[PDB]
């Protein structure tokens, strides 16, 4: 017909096909007809500009309905006692009981209870009205606009930048630094210095008050003069009460380590002197590549340089420069292993290092953020590699790339593929069997007798970090070393009151149990890495099909000869790999997740007797907390529980729906619609309503990522639900 | 204290402006 | 349409032409090898995707090779 | 069977196993998971230690089989 | 299977013209679509009643099931 | 110059099963129109199970 | 010796509450038999064996957790240090020598036979006394390894190995 217009090989398919094939190939501009690299860069260009929007507008919302439906300000009265408030509920379809149900608060209606922790981060950061909240939400509308504005503009002919402009690596990586990175963490502790920490010693500044509320007694001069010490001088004591003035100091800029004891969270003057050193770091940084004023290195320059001697690395890094700069999926893959290691980060960081006030004391936000941060890591760590997949298809090159590492890397890649292959092998034996042994040894009556082996190099790194437990006396749990008793240490005391604490969970204790599963996540992440290598490295390419990138990413196969090739193609490494990427992540985070429910109990020897065999966590962890949960509707009556429990429900119907896409294949479906078109076109009356798009069954590889998509949300649908319903319920 | 229907309005009001903006970024996307 | 293609290797054994179910292949006179015969594609609109030609070539890597590519009713292989 | 049938009579009144709960307990698929798959999975997740154990093994294995398919 | 291995073996259209069987295989079409619609209607009208039950019984109105009460 | 008929070679055509590998030579045509004159036979069967392939001179390492 | 925050399972009182535990429950299965019958025999020589059992690894010096099990140490320092090497050291050897040795039967096994006319049909029927000559043979495994290493008989040379469009 007409749609979809950026494809005429789509445009004149007469099929159903058209429909949905359109749909997913919508953002691949590359792949569209007639396109340039100009027209490319200014599309994607315009379409961050969209992103960045749609961000600011979903803050705005957040601000918006906490404002409004929230209860924000009793929060604030009583953080550890109040429930956190969404937004409220308007469903005509509930029932009276239902309406009973969900009303909690002060609030004239039924509410959902917020898991988000975005209480938390606003008190911290020092809002403290609705009308802040209101005031932040028309801000971030305000700057939607502008993005939205920005995006069209620069999608006009007269400020259309160009490709020079778009392929400048050297002045973006400066501004980037400089700018970016670094002048927003300076702004972060300008916001700290001089309304945070105020708000948190019960001082309250604002926009009307700020220019002349000095944030320190001494003014500037300290800080002119080389007196630097005096915006350390007087800290918040250990008896202190966030918000108020009862026990509060006058430093702004400290390193005083571990966490404010009421709040059991990251000292805000700490925050403060972090964001001052690393901005200074990144406006360092911003001022290494050459732009304009004849200072600064080449890129191109520092890649021709470094290469070995010896020749083990070949020609080294020569012409990776244009390489990346000519490739946008290259670019891509990095930014998104990149991200991917900073968003684990970012989950393994603040459960431990708790920087909220009163956020540890959340037990239901504690789970759900680990869980959220960690299931967006993997999933896009599994694009990083899709990226690099399609960089070795559509942009590598191999006579401009002759010589060095990526050729190299390319040429032994039997190597990397059979040695991953061991690990794997390795320890999938080794850990299902020791697993085994176990429940077999529990079953039999005989728990003496598992294999139970201690974890010594975890917990020798934890014996240098401070912890005292395991009586090993070195580094910093040794009195006498040079690491302990380095004068302008300063931080240990903070340090080692927080990681000596079995509340905090700074590098809680372990044994065999944590043994077992970080040797599991170890056999995920190989071969996680295993099928998405195998994928890259093989995409141009193999035995099997030696001419693979003539035919390009996805692809169904290549028919039944040559023995048969179903899923060849590198999007069915992807494919393959995304199951295995939600089982690595499901082991860590029922990892996570038994460990605190059972520290925050107390009943610490449960998890240590039961996580080392198998039917202990179906038993003690699965079995157990799905009590609550599945009672949440019954019939005597329904709980506030109940929406999770229907979740629960939901996401079980949902993954299971994904197992017909990934079992049933093509060929029957498309000769049961034959049939259903011969009843329609032989039924009178009904045959006068006729289709415009000819029926037929989907493809081949729609089938498989409608299967993926089916799985995933169903995963992730049932594990959110016993997750919140499950820690909810007990805490 | 409590957010009132005056300054849920006003809000309103106010984001009629990037829906608007929103449609003419989307129908320079769009070709 | 697809797009099948032969090349250089062929050696005029005839099977591709004999597997294929939509009269797409026929034989050619060529002087490249001892057959004296290749195997071309004229009639490319009628092809189905079917890859049977492909099964049936005994060359190391085979010199006929189909690309899938946009649909058709044709090569949608429709009766409706 | 266990529901309405199976029990024991004291006189004549009859006490079955699961106390009659199929009449009602079965309208919901929640019911199904609750009073039947979570409820009667007590005594082989509790089997280990006691010469049930073997169903307790089997019960895992058999798990294991079916998600390596 | 076995069934159909015959159909693919041993059927000679020669000894079935106009039988039983050959009729059967001139109206395969018909008796797929009724067997579709049937299952289509046994799979709403059945499983949707669960799906029914479970739904209202979330949202409070247990008076609103397909029950014995 | 061409293969001894029952002499070994070692295929040197990247897209080959047997690349890297060594045949035995059958056959060697001598017309000049001929674009793979060589017949070689291997001991291993290649995806599509034949054992056979004719190559070029620039192909085989003699 | 107490390290790493454990007790010897000699002088720990959970150890000897699990013993306790099983035994109880031997005993209250044997409540339901006759002294004399031989079901209460077999209780009782299921009795001694765990008595027997918690000895051993009382007189082991094997470590025992807060749950009273024991646990076993692998960092091999550790282990040589304060006698452990028994868990996992002497068995990684033991684990080591046996691999190697089922290796170079195997990879013996196929490189004589691979000489043969149809060397395929040697692998689906099994050449019986050269397979228990290579078995027996293969005892001094390292010897083997050890000249392949250092001559070059170990490796074949890339130029003979098929690989794929690199
Ligand atoms: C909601 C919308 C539903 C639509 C999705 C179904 C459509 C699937 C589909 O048509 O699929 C097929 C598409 C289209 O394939 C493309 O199909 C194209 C079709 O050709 C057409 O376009 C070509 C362009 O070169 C030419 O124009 C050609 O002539 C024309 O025929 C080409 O063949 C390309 O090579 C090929 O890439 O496959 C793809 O690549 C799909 C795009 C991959 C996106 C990656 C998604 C991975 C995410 C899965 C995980 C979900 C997790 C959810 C977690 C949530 C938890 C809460
Ligand atoms: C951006 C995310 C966001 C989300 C998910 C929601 C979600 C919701 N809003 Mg809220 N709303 C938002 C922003 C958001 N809002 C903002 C910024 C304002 C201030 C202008 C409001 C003002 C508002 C009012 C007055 C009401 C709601 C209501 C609701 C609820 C029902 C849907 C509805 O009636 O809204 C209707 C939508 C609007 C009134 C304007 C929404 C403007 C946003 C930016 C929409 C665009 C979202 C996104 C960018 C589109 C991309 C998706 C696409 C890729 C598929 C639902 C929870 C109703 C409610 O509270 O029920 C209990 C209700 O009465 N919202
Ligand atoms: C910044 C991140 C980023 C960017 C800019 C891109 C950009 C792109 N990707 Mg990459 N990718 C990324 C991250 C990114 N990706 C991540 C994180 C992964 C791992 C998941 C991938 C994996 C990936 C694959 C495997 C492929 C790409 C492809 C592409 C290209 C086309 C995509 C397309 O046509 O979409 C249009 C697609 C859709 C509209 C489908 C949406 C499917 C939805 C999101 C499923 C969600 C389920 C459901 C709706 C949930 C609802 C809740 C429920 C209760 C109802 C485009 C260049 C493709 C390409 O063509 O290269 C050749 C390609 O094949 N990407
Ligand atoms: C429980 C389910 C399950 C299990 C056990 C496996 C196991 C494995 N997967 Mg598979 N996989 C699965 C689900 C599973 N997968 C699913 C759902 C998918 C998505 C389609 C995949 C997709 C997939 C891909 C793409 C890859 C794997 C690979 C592997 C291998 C990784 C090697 C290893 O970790 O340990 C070693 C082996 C085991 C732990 C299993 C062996 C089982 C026991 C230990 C063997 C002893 C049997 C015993 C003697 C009794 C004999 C039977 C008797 C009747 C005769 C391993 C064989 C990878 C691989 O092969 O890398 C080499 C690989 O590339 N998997
Ligand atoms: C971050 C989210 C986001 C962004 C920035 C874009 C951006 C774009 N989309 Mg995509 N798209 C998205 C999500 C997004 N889309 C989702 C969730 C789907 C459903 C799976 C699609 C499905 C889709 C299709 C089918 C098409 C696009 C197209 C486009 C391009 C034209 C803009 C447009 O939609 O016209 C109209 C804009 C509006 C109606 C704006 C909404 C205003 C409100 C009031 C533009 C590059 C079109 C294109 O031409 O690709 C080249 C196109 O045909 N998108
Ligand atoms: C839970 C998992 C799941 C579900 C829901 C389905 C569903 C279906 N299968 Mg699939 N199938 C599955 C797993 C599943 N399958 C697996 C694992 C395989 C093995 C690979 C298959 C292999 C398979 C084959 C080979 C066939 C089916 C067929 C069917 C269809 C049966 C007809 C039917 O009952 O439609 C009715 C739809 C349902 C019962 C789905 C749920 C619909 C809900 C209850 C209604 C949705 C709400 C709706 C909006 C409410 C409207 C009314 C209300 C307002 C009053 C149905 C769509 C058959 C088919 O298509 O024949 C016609 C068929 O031949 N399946
Ligand atoms: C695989 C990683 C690994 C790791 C993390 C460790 C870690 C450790 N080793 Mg072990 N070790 C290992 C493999 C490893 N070992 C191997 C392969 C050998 C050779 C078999 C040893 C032989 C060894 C000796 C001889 C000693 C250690 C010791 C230690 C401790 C070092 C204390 C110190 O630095 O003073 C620390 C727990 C020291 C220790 O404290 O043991 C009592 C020590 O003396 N290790
Ligand atoms: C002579 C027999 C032999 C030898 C010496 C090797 C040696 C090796 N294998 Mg191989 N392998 C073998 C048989 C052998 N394998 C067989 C029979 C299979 C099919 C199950 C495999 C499947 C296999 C896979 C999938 C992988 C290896 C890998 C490896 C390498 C690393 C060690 C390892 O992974 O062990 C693991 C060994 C197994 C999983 C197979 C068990 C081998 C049995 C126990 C011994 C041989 C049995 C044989 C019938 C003995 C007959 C001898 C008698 C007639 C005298 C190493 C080169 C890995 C690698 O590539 O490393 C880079 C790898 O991923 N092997
Ligand atoms: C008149 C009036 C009123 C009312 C109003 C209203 C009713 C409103 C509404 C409103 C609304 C209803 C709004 C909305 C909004 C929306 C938005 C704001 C959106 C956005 C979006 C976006 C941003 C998107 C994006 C995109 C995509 C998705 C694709 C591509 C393109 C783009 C990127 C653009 C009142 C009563 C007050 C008063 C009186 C007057
Ligand atoms: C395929 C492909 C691709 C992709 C890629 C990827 C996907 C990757 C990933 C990767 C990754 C994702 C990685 C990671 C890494 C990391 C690291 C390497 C780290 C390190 C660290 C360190 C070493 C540290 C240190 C320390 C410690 C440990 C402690 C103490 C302190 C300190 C600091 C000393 C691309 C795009 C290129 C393109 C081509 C193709
Ligand atoms: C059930 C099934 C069908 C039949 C399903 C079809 C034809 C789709 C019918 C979908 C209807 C129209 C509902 C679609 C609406 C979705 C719920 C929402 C889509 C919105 C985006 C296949 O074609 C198929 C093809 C290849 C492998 C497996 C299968 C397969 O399992």
């Amino acid at each position: 017909t007409k749609f979809p217009k950026f494809s005429q090989g789509l445009a004149q398919d007469p099929t159903t096909r058209r429909i949905w094939f359109g749909i997913a190939t919508s953002h691949d501009f590359e792949s569209h007809d007639g396109m340039t690299e100009n027209n490319l860069y200014q599309k994607i260009f315009a379409s961050h500009f969209g992103q960045l929007a749609i961000i600011f507008l979903w803050t705005s919302g957040n601000l918006f309905h906490v404002a409004w439906q929230g209860n924000f300000e009793q929060w604030i009265k009583d953080p550890l006692h109040i429930r956190p408030i969404a937004h409220a509920i308007s469903d005509p379809h509930f029932g009276q009981p239902a309406i009973e149900a969900f009303t909690r608060s002060q609030f004239p209606g039924p509410v959902n209870i917020a898991y988000s922790g975005v209480y938390q981060w606003w008190y911290t950061i020092g809002l403290r009205t609705n009308v802040d909240l209101y005031n932040g939400s028309m801000f971030l509308l305000f700057i939607a606009t502008l993005a939205l504005f920005a995006g069209w503009l620069h999608l006009e002919p007269k400020y259309s930048p160009k490709v020079s402009w778009f392929k400048d690596a050297e002045s973006r990586l400066n501004h980037h630094l400089s700018a970016l990175f670094g002048l927003s963490s300076l702004a972060w502790s300008g916001h700290l210095i001089h309304v945070a920490i105020p708000e948190s010693r019960g001082i309250h500044v604002r926009w009307d008050n700020f220019l002349s509320q000095l944030p320190h007694p001494s003014g500037l001069e300290p800080f002119f003069k080389g007196n630097w010490s005096l915006y350390s001088e007087n800290p918040d004591s250990l008896t202190h009460v966030f918000g108020t003035a009862s026990g509060a100091g006058t430093a702004v800029l400290t390193f005083l380590g571990g966490f404010h004891p009421e709040t059991k969270s990251l000292w805000l003057t700490d925050i403060a002197h972090h964001h001052l050193a690393i901005a200074v770091l990144f406006i360092v940084a911003g001022h290494m590549y050459r732009t304009n004023f004849a200072i600064g290195h080449r890129i191109d320059d520092i890649l021709n340089a470094h290469k070995a001697p010896s020749g083990k690395l070949g020609l080294g890094h020569f012409g990776l420069y244009e390489t990346i700069n000519n490739s946008l999926h290259f670019q891509l893959g990095l930014a998104l292993a990149s991200l991917g290691v900073i968003t684990s980060l970012v989950a393994q960081h603040m459960y431990s290092l708790s920087p909220y006030a009163f956020l540890i004391q959340d037990r239901t936000t504690m789970a759900a953020l680990y869980t959220h941060h960690q299931y967006i890591a993997g999933f896009i760590m599994t694009g990083a590699f899709a990226h690099g997949a399609i960089f070795f298809i559509r942009d590598f090159d191999e006579e401009k790339n002759k010589g060095n590492v990526l050729s190299r890397i390319l040429d032994h890649k039997e190597a990397i593929i059979s040695h991953l292959s061991w690990v794997t092998l390795f320890l999938g034996f080794h850990t299902l069997g020791l697993y085994v042994h176990n429940d077999v040894m529990q079953a039999f009556g005989t728990p003496e007798k598992q294999i139970l082996i201690e974890p010594v190099f975890a917990q020798w790194i934890q014996s240098a970090h401070g912890k005292n437990i395991y009586e090993l006396n070195i580094l910093l749990s040794s009195d006498s070393s040079n690491a302990f008793s380095a004068s302008q240490a300063i931080w240990l005391p903070g340090w080692l009151n927080g990681i000596n604490d079995k509340s905090t969970s700074l590098f809680l204790q372990i044994g065999p149990g944590d043994f077992l599963v970080h040797h599991a996540i170890a056999l995920g992440l190989h071969t996680t890495t295993l099928i998405l290598v195998k994928g890259a490295l093989d995409a141009r390419g193999s035995r099997l099909m030696p001419d693979k990138k003539d035919f390009g990413y996805s692809f169904p196969c290549d028919g039944p000869g040559r023995g048969g090739t179903c899923d060849i193609s590198a999007w069915d490494a992807f494919y393959l790999a995304v199951f295995w990427m939600l089982n690595t992540i499901g082991w860590t985070t029922f990892y996570w997740h038994w460990k605190h429910i059972t520290l925050w109990q107390g009943n610490v020897g449960q998890f240590n007797e039961s996580s080392t065999y198998l039917m202990g966590w179906l038993r003690d962890y699965l079995w157990l907390n799905s009590s609550q949960l599945i009672n949440g509707y019954n019939p005597f009556g329904m709980n506030s529980l109940a929406v999770w429990g229907w979740m629960f429900l939901f996401g079980h119907l949902v993954w299971a729906t994904g197992f017909m896409f990934l079992i049933s294949w093509r060929g029957y479906w498309q000769e049961l619609i034959e049939t259903l078109v011969w009843a329609h076109e032989r039924t009178p009356i009904t045959n006068v309503f006729k289709w415009t798009d000819k029926p037929v069954a989907l493809s081949i590889v729609q089938a498989r990522l409608v299967g993926l998509a089916h799985f995933s949300v169903g995963y992730v649908f049932t594990y959110a639900a016993f997750l919140i319903a499950s820690t909810s319920a007990k805490f | 204290m409590e957010i009132t229907t005056n300054q849920v309005y006003i809000a309103l009001l106010a984001s009629l402006i990037p829906a608007f903006f929103a449609f003419k970024l989307g129908k320079s996307l769009n070709q | 349409s697809h797009s099948v293609k032969i090349y250089n290797t062929c050696i005029g054994c005839t099977q591709c032409v004999r597997a294929c179910p939509t009269d797409v292949l026929e034989m050619v006179p060529w002087d490249g090898c001892k057959a004296g015969q290749i195997a071309s594609s004229p009639r490319t609109e009628d092809c189905v995707g079917c890859k049977r030609c492909e099964s049936a070539c005994p060359t190391d890597f085979l010199s006929v090779r189909v690309y899938l590519g946009s649909e058709t009713s044709r090569s949608m292989g429709l009766a409706y | 069977m266990q529901s309405d049938v199976w029990g024991t009579v004291l006189a004549n009144k009859v006490s079955h196993i699961t106390g009659g709960n199929f009449s009602q307990g079965s309208l919901t698929i929640n019911g199904w998971l609750r009073d039947f798959l979570w409820a009667q999975s007590s005594q082989v997740i509790q089997s280990y230690g006691s010469p049930l154990s073997a169903y307790g093994l089997m019960f895992l294995g058999a798990h294991f089989v079916w998600a390596f398919s | 299977a076995h069934a159909a291995i015959f159909m693919v073996r041993d059927y000679d259209p020669a000894l079935n013209f106009n039988n039983l069987l050959d009729r059967v295989l001139l109206h395969r079409d018909a008796i797929i679509s009724h067997l579709n619609w049937v299952c289509i209607f046994l799979g709403l009208h059945s499983f949707g009643l669960y799906i029914h039950n479970d739904t209202l019984s979330a949202l409070g109105r247990p008076q609103d099931m397909f029950s014995d009460s | 110059a061409g293969p001894a008929r029952g002499s070994t070679v070692k295929v040197t055509r990247p897209e080959s099963y047997w690349y890297n590998q060594y045949g035995k030579v059958i056959s060697v045509d001598e017309s000049g129109a001929i674009r793979y004159p060589v017949v070689v036979r291997f001991e291993k069967e290649n995806y599509q199970g034949v054992t056979t392939n004719n190559f070029a001179l620039d192909e085989l390492e003699y | 010796e107490a390290i790493l925050g454990l007790t010897p399972c000699a002088e720990s009182a959970k150890f000897q509450k699990v013993l306790t535990k099983e035994v109880k429950a031997l005993e209250k299965r044997e409540k339901l038999y006759e002294p004399g019958s031989a079901p209460f025999q077999a209780l009782e020589a299921t009795k001694a064996k765990t008595q027997a059992r918690f000895a051993k690894y009382a007189e082991s010096g094997l470590l025992c957790g807060a749950d009273g099990l024991p646990h076993l140490i692998s960092d091999p320092g550790l282990a040589v240090k304060y006698g452990h090497a028994g868990e996992t050291l002497i068995p990684t050897i033991g684990f080591l020598y046996v691999a190697g040795y089922i290796g170079t039967a195997g990879r013996t096994y196929l490189q004589e036979i691979s000489t043969r006319q149809k060397p395929t049909q040697s692998e689906i029927i099994i050449d019986v006394p050269l397979a228990t000559s290579i078995a027996f043979k293969s005892w001094d495994w390292p010897n083997k390894a050890v000249k392949e290493l250092a001559s070059g008989t170990l490796l074949e040379d890339a130029k003979n190995v098929p690989v794929s469009r690199r």
